[PDB]
């Protein structure tokens, strides 16, 4: 099995150190929600070869700009994050986060993921936004940004109810593996 | 780390630790507020173990192994005496004020009622200004450590058996050099969130809810102090590149 690193990148709203979480458990936590995630190495067999993926969040760092790029040296695959219940984090995208990205990981594949997408149909969460003039995401919304960015794709998932989480890994380990 | 301290934050959290008849004499709030101090002091029980692995399995072995030219194992590893020193320190004051707190008869039923008075103090004074020149040291050399250790694992065969040697049991699955070397620039960046989940869960005493407060602003005040101190050092860097910053 050949060793990738993964970081994941977005603002602090965007549910990336859940999503890290539930993955290395497979399991949204029943009794405690950590409040952080230090690393993990996952084994993940993807389209028949095994990887050991790194996982690394950035939580904690997006007010320091000289700590946080060294989360970054030897990235393979940069899983970016917004939250679908906040069109605030989608808007830092394009000009805070991608950037970023692309100064301090040249060539590094950028997966564009759309967190806590089960929000998307949330009375409380429509309830909420229409205060500030504001929706949930809508897909398309999702992908056109995407393609702006030069993403190599655009994914969902749900922390929650764990749809779309395996999905996600499973690419970015596609992607970390691609010349 | 040592057995004893394993299995008392073996569970995922507080309320699986404690006697299930101890956790029912407790209001939501209180359990809410103990569960956030374990995940605090399990973490700082981890990063400490990580920096015993980089002094002890990584540096010391490399000195009584390997023939590495003078100056290497320091710049893989810059640091590491002090971190450790800081850590273990404030590790040993964590788990002092649990085991006070422990119920006589018992060797897992606690609950920590003051660790904001232990935060201000970590995180001002002298302690704090150790940490400030350590971190700020540490973290401009770390990009350093990363491409010395790369050069030595690619060149080196005597250096290539040992990190596979010491890394191959499964207990080293997530601390490699490099990962360790990062998993400590990152340990300072997780304190914020576990005080202010802490300080959310600390309302019901006042002086506890303001000494809280008082010790989130100390660590913000230190980050930003480290974050502006730092510039990587580059070997064969010249001055020129360096004046002309
Ligand atoms: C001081 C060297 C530098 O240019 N750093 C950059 C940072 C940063 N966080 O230090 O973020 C960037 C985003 C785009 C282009 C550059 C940078
Ligand atoms: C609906 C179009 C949009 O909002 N943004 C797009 C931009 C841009 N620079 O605003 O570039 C794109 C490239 C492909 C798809 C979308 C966009």
């Amino acid at each position: 099995a050949i060793r990738k690193k993964l970081v994941i990148v977005g603002d602090g709203a965007c549910g990336k150190t859940c999503l890290l979480i539930v993955f290395s458990k497979d399991q949204f936590p029943e009794v405690y929600v950590p409040t952080v995630f230090e690393n993990y190495v996952a084994d993940i067999e993807v389209d028949g070869k095994q990887v050991e993926l790194a996982l690394w969040d950035t939580a904690g760092q997006e007010d320091y700009d000289r700590l946080r790029p060294l989360s970054y040296p030897d990235t393979d695959v940069i899983l970016m994050c917004f939250s679908i219940d906040s069109p605030d984090s989608l808007e830092n995208i394009p000009e805070k986060w991608t950037p970023e990205v692309k100064h301090f990981c040249p060539n590094v594949p950028i997966i564009l993921v759309g967190n806590k997408k089960d929000l998307r149909n949330d009375e409380h969460t429509r309830r909420e936004l229409a205060k500030m003039k504001q929706e949930p995401v809508k897909p398309e919304e999702g992908r056109d940004m995407a393609n702006r960015i030069g993403a190599f794709g655009y994914m969902e998932c749900s922390a929650k109810t764990k749809d779309g989480v395996r999905e996600v890994f499973e690419m970015a380990t596609r992607a970390a593996l691609q010349a | 780390s040592m057995e004893m301290d394993e299995k008392d934050f073996a569970a995922d959290s507080w309320s699986l630790a404690v006697d299930s008849s101890f956790l029912q004499q407790h209001k939501k709030e209180v359990m809410k507020q103990q569960d956030v101090i374990y995940e605090l002091i399990q973490t700082e029980l981890h990063h400490v173990r990580t920096l015993k692995i980089m002094t002890r399995l990584f540096r010391t072995g490399m000195l009584e192994e390997l023939h590495l030219e003078p100056g290497v194992v320091q710049g893989l590893f810059p640091c590491v005496d002090e971190l450790s020193d800081i850590h273990t320190r404030f590790l040993s004051q964590l788990l002092e004020r649990r085991r006070q707190a422990l119920c006589p008869g018992s060797t897992r039923n606690f609950v920590i009622h003051r660790l904001g008075d232990l935060l201000i103090s970590q995180f001002s004074g002298p302690s704090a200004e150790q940490m400030c020149k350590t971190y700020s040291e540490f973290c401009s050399r770390h990009s350093k450590a990363l491409k010395l250790y790369k050069e030595l694992y690619a060149r080196d065969k005597r250096f290539q058996q040992f990190i596979r040697k010491v890394t191959r049991p499964a207990v080293l699955k997530r601390h490699g050099v490099q990962e360790c070397i990062l998993l400590v620039t990152q340990r300072i960046t997780k304190y914020p969130l576990l005080i202010s989940r802490i300080l959310q869960h600390s309302h019901g005493i006042e002086e506890e809810r303001q000494d809280l407060t008082t010790a989130l602003g100390l660590v913000k005040e230190l980050l930003s102090n480290v974050d502006e101190g730092i510039y990587q050092l580059e070997k064969g860097a010249r001055l020129q590149e360096i004046y002309n910053r």
